[PDB]
RNA sequence: AUGCGCAGAUACCGGGAGGAACGCCGAUGGCGAAGGCAGCCACCUGGUCCACCCGUGACGCUGAGGCGCGAAAGCGUGGGGAGCAAACCGGAUUAGAUACCCGGGUAGUCCACGCCCUAAACGAUGCGCGCUAGGUCUCUGGGUCUCCUGGGGGCCGAAGCUAACGCG
């Protein structure tokens, strides 16, 4: 696995059981609001899964672009 | 849906003796009940062949157990038949 | 009755007496169905990361509560009803899972 | 002429012809150029070369109006989108910021044999 | 009080493919209704083929609502008339009096609905276009206010609300077209009540058709003494003409008809 | 070529409608008799994994026959077709091109209820149990969780099995 950034240690004790976590959630957005991967959250099957689910819940009702015009390119 | 409480209550009404935390009696009570509200659902739906299927297997199971019920003793058994209603 | 969290966003360009009439509708409806709060919350108005409702912001209401299970669907529909309901969302009431401990 | 110093430069490209255009700050445009704009036909128009050229035009015209500062809009990819964009920064005429779109699908409409061979 | 469509008699000799329908209100209509003369002959010269009759009731129905623009009404219930392509609801107005009215999408006996100055956009009530929640459905609809429910989409489940402009809203009408009506005008909310009817199947023609009332039509009927087209032989003629000194069947009719451009466009066609 | 555009298109901006699909995440990953099944939410539901050892008391393994189940194609009526698209129509082709390429466009593709059961239906390998090194990885349930243990997936893999692969 590649290592120079990583995020599993960006925030500690985080309840995946949410959606209204603008901040933390954001912490996996990258540019075009992708979903910053195992490749970064280094979060077990359990993790990518549920964490993901909420990522979902999140774009769902909203308040997070689930992709977005990238400014930079 | 699956109402654990009342559940136990009937496991009780049946299990002749209050110490039947798993007996033919209960296999009965249970597979029955389930089978029934379950099936009723099946009706107002029409397409879940997968679960229909399972239900199938299940009903089988239960009936067969009863099979043995008779095998050793159908007496107390017919009583059961009775109490319940199924197979008439 | 079980309990789910009621997360639902309602129009931004609202106002006074309006906030009044439709949020209360919220109310008595809820009750009529079998709702009755447990957590009367909301975080007020807020923006989003994507212009939905043809807007960049709206009002968001969150009340978690007890209700008659299945009714969910039902009231839900009753809600989305009121136009402005930019988003009508209900979820089974769970909350545990400490990742990174 | 309308004149408004800054706007957007749209660079969109196929792979046998590419295109660029000057648009105001909001979204309309004024002038442009492309593969076959560049006294070109068939292939060719799909050369980072032409890319460079029409870029060029887009430019001379560009100055020709009250503009020269611009954000670059990215649409698709061009066979030489670079020689193109470079011709762009090149005539400078201002070489501002750049936006990323080339607005992805998301899966909803099987293509034509062409990218069906892409199971 | 809805109605079964499909019941079909079976092999009672060639009485085959006969489709029944049965509204359940079954009550015999009520107090408000006269009858029609025996037209087919008219202004006392005689005209247009088929035509025969068969028993006799004959209707009076409401075509105008702004006449109480409010008194809730509750479905008196379902029923119909020896006319109309899609049954009716005899409705009761809370003020005592009642009225035979449409019969939109399967509403419900006793249901309250009404209309006027703001009616709840619930199929059943009716409203001045304007209260048009664009993208919704109605029928009955009338352009040129007051000119009564003009465009009685028979069983015509067809008034599709399509955007607005000026003092006119756009509509997709049966036909497969879009016209305009000044908003203040009006629409019966929702849609029709019958269609399957439209599919109905009837046995030994003579029997059915006639029962319908209508007898016949018989083109280039040999002896073309008249029958526009040829005859006095097998062979189907050529010229390309129809009965009573006709233009075939692929030519206009409209004109300046100030009518036309005045609204609507889509021009006349569909493509199922 | 072509077909479409100065009766202005192709690009850029805004708005409209609808059908389909469902990105990253999402995997060499998961659930299912099979088929095959995914944006989230909620309704009802079924298989099924671990631990206390509490219950019953071997009732169980097998399944000819039947009975229900299910690819995609296609039919039946009633919806619907944004795109894709046999058929068809062109354009490009060779000597020929009915096909491989480009330009078109139906049926169908999609939804409901009914109907066909169809097969490189596959791991080309029936099911049920118990006996015989280990090594590795990966998901998942319990713990004294340098690991161990029940379960579940690919990989290496003694013995051994086969005409040979290769199973292991």
């Amino acid at each position: 696995p590649s290592r120079k950034a990583k995020v599993k240690a960006t925030l500690g004790e985080f309840d995946l059981r949410d959606y209204r976590n603008v901040e933390v959630l954001k912490r996996f957005l990258s540019e075009t609001g992708k979903i910053l991967p195992r490749r970064r959250t280094g979060l077990s099957a359990k993790e990518q899964r549920i964490l993901a689910k909420t990522i979902k819940r999140a774009r769902i009702l909203g308040l997070l672009p689930f992709t977005e015009k990238l400014v930079r390119k | 849906p699956i109402t654990k409480e009342e559940k136990q209550k009937v496991i009780q009404e049946f299990a002749r003796f209050p110490g039947d935390t798993g007996s033919t009696e209960v296999q009965v009570a249970l597979l029955t009940l389930r089978i029934n509200r379950l099936s009723e659902h099946l009706k107002v739906h029409k397409k879940d062949h997968h679960s229909h299927r399972g239900l199938l297997m299940m009903v089988g199971q239960r009936r067969r157990l009863l099979r043995y019920l008779q095998r050793e003793d159908p007496e107390r058994y017919r009583a059961l038949i009775e109490k319940l209603g199924i197979r008439g | 009755m079980r309990r789910y969290e009621v997360n639902i966003v309602l129009n931004p360009n609202l106002d006074q007496s309006q906030l009044a009439l439709e949020k209360e509708i919220i109310q008595r409806a809820l009750e009529n169905y079998g709702a009755r709060v447990e957590k009367v919350e909301e975080l007020g108005l807020r923006r989003l990361a994507y212009p939905i409702a043809k807007d960049p912001q709206g009002y968001f209401l969150w009340y978690q509560v007890e209700m008659p299970e299945d009714r969910v669907n039902d009231l839900a529909r009753e809600l989305r009803i009121r136009d402005n309901v930019r988003r009508v969302m209900v979820v089974k009431s769970q909350e545990p899972f400490l990742a990174n401990a | 002429k309308r004149q408004v110093a800054s706007g957007r430069a749209y660079i969109h490209a196929s792979y046998n012809n590419t295109i660029v255009t000057i648009t105001d700050p909001d979204g309309n445009p004024i002038t442009w150029s492309s593969g076959g704009v560049i006294g070109y036909k068939g292939s060719r128009k799909g050369t980072p070369y032409a890319a460079q050229l029409a870029a060029l035009d887009a430019a001379k015209k560009a100055m020709a109006y009250g503009m020269q500062s611009v954000d670059v809009i990215v649409r698709g990819t061009g066979a030489g989108r670079e020689q193109a964009i470079r011709a762009l920064q090149a005539s400078g005429l201002q070489v501002k910021s750049i936006v990323d779109d080339t607005p992805v699908p998301h899966n909803g409409c099987r293509p034509k044999k062409k990218f069906r061979k892409a199971s | 009080k809805f109605k079964p469509y499909t019941p079909s008699r079976r092999f009672m000799t060639v009485a085959d493919f006969s489709e029944i329908t049965k509204t359940e209100p079954e009550k015999s209509l009520v107090k408000p209704l006269k009858k029609t003369g025996g037209r087919n002959n008219q202004g006392r010269i005689t005209v247009r083929f088929r035509g025969g009759g068969h028993k006799r009731l004959y209707r009076i129905i409401d075509f105008k609502r702004w006449d109480k623009v409010g008194i809730p009404a509750k479905v008196a219930a379902i029923e119909y008339d020896p006319n109309r392509s899609a049954r009716i609801a005899l409705l009761h107005y809370v003020d005592g009096e009642k009225r035979y009215i449409i019969a939109p999408d399967g509403l419900q006996v006793g249901q309250q609905v009404v209309a006027g100055p703001d009616a709840p956009i619930q199929v059943g009530n009716a409203l001045p276009l304007r209260f048009i929640p664009v993208g919704t459905v109605v029928h009955a609809v009338e352009l040129e206010p007051k000119k009564g429910a003009k465009l009685a989409r028979a069983a015509g489940t067809s008034a599709q609300i399509q955007g607005r402009e000026g003092d006119y809203v756009i509509l997709r009408l049966p036909s497969g077209e879009l016209r305009k009506v000044h908003g203040e005008c009006y629409a019966t909310v929702g849609a029709v009540g019958n269609a399957d009817h439209k599919n109905i199947v009837l046995g030994k023609a003579g029997r059915s058709r006639w029962l319908g009332r209508r007898p016949h039509v018989r083109g280039a009927a040999m002896n073309p003494v008249d029958h526009p087209h040829g005859g006095g032989e097998g062979r189907a003629p050529r010229g390309r003409p129809p009965a009573s000194p006709w233009g075939w069947q692929t030519k206009g009719l409209k004109t300046r008809k100030r009518r036309k451009p005045s609204s609507r466009f889509i021009i006349a066609r569909r493509k199922k």
